[PDB]
């Protein structure tokens, strides 16, 4: 649901 | 886009009392998979970037003093600091990370409740090097004062002067709780050789009659 | 220290473009992404686009995506912003910023300071500064009160120190004002002890960008 792509500074798979 | 509405959009609280400020976001930002709300809580002072208080809505960044703490999920969410102090005052901002674009609320401004503090008046005549550059500004500074409402007049030989002055007011500051204010009367050169008594009247809270400065050209 | 610093206060007329720099430091510049953010008057936080120091991919606000450009270039660890088509209602402090770095090994948030950027049609006017001397009327108490009136100016902003920034305490730098003309003045004073007035030397040190002005004006008795 989180778009990965939002902010690629917050780790994508955390 | 996701929308985030925070209320209050102000708040004043006494020193060391509780300070709630919260934030709603118009989609859920909980993800399931990993339980993570994906927002952030920001501190903004006058002058300053936003200073990043809170990750997943309730991590603290390292050094933020106990006081602060994040809660809430999902769409409702709450910043507590439980034991307001001079320094805490600032606006307070909500930010989702969870889709794009980016978003942060419309801010929440904090503000301080403090004991009556007079202030103290000065005033500073036209210095020679503007009267030699052909105007002339006459200052009045309201000095360390709280509550922030403050009432300035200016009065030349006794007239009550309108129109032909600007003041602003600080922000509140961020050790002892107090306002100054800046009043400053813009006459030409020749209107001020005019004449001689040149005064500014204060009238606040803290003073039980009102206080005049004054000077003779 | 991670640390962004951005070029000076900018001022355009409409129609114009503007381009900011965000120089970074303090951290392996190809590993994150460097945001831009727009702070208009009484207006919330606005995100316009992000890049990545290293492949330099990007991704824009589809508000902004019309006119804003981001770009990079690694050798100087810089990222920069620019606004093409400008008008007055651009007028607003622009961050970068390294938003919400959350990774396995790292974890921060980091600001540029700000660029104030105004666009006007109204012409640019440099400030007088005028000393506001201590005197008995401003000398109580054991402390006194001096200060620096810097009068008739435009856009903002004026930035004021006290001895290059080595005396803070009891300085207030008023807001600024309109007058009549449309300019601006404000005024930055400070309070210091009335004992050292004959041993301390106060100067107040006024940057205007967009005029070009640096001053350094002594205040004295």
């Amino acid at each position: 649901n989180p778009d990965p792509n939002a902010n690629p500074n917050v780790d994508p798979n955390a | 886009d996701i929308v985030m509405t925070q209320s209050p959009d102000s708040l004043a609280v006494s020193l060391g009392e509780r300070a709630t400020i919260n934030c709603k976001s118009s989609q859920n930002i909980l993800y399931s998979s990993n339980n993570k709300n994906y927002l952030a809580w920001y501190q903004q002072k006058p002058g300053q970037p936003p200073k990043l208080l809170f990750y997943w809505a309730s991590t603290r960044e390292s050094g933020v003093p106990d006081r602060f703490s994040g809660s809430g999920s999902g769409t409702d969410f709450t910043l507590t600091i439980s034991s307001l102090q001079a320094e805490d005052v600032a606006v307070y901002y909500c930010h989702q990370y969870y889709s794009s674009p980016l978003t942060f609320g419309g801010g929440t401004k904090v503000e301080i409740k403090r004991t009556v503090a007079a202030p103290s008046v000065f005033i500073f005549p036209p210095s020679d090097e503007q009267l030699k550059s052909g105007t002339a500004s006459v200052v009045c500074l309201l000095n360390n004062f709280y509550p922030r409402e403050a009432k300035v007049q200016w009065k030349v030989d006794n007239a009550l002067q309108s129109g032909n002055s600007q003041e602003s007011v600080t922000e509140q500051d961020s050790k002892d709780s107090t306002y100054s204010l800046s009043s400053t009367l813009t006459l030409s050169k020749a209107d001020y050789e005019k004449h001689k008594v040149y005064a500014c009247e204060v009238t606040h809270q803290g003073l039980s009659s009102p206080v005049t400065k004054s000077f003779n050209r | 220290q991670v640390h962004l610093v951005q070029s000076g206060a900018e001022v355009k007329k409409p129609g114009a473009s503007v381009k900011v720099s965000c120089k970074a430091s303090g951290y392996t510049f190809t590993s994150y992404a460097i945001h831009w953010v727009r702070q208009a008057p009484g207006q919330r936080l606005e995100w316009m686009g992000w890049i990545k120091g290293g492949n330099g991919n990007t991704r824009y606000s589809q508000k902004f995506q019309d006119r804003v450009t981001i770009t990079r270039d690694t050798s100087a660890s810089t990222a920069y912003m620019e606004l093409s088509s400008l008008r007055s209602e651009d007028t607003a402090v622009y961050y970068c910023a390294l938003l919400t770095v959350i990774t396995p090994d790292d974890r921060f948030d980091i600001w540029g300071q700000g660029t104030m950027v105004t666009v006007s049609s109204a012409s640019t006017k440099g400030p007088s500064v005028f000393p506001l001397a201590p005197s008995s009327k401003s000398t109580s108490g054991g402390t006194a009160a001096l200060g620096c009136l810097v009068k008739d100016y435009f856009p903002e902003p004026v930035t004021v120190s006290w001895n290059s920034g080595a005396l803070t305490s009891g300085v207030h730098t008023f807001p600024a004002v309109l007058q009549s003309s449309g300019l601006y003045s404000l005024s930055s004073v400070v309070t210091v002890p009335s004992s050292s007035l004959g041993t301390q030397t106060y100067i107040c040190n006024v940057n205007h960008k967009p005029s070009n002005t640096k001053v350094d004006k002594k205040v004295e008795p």
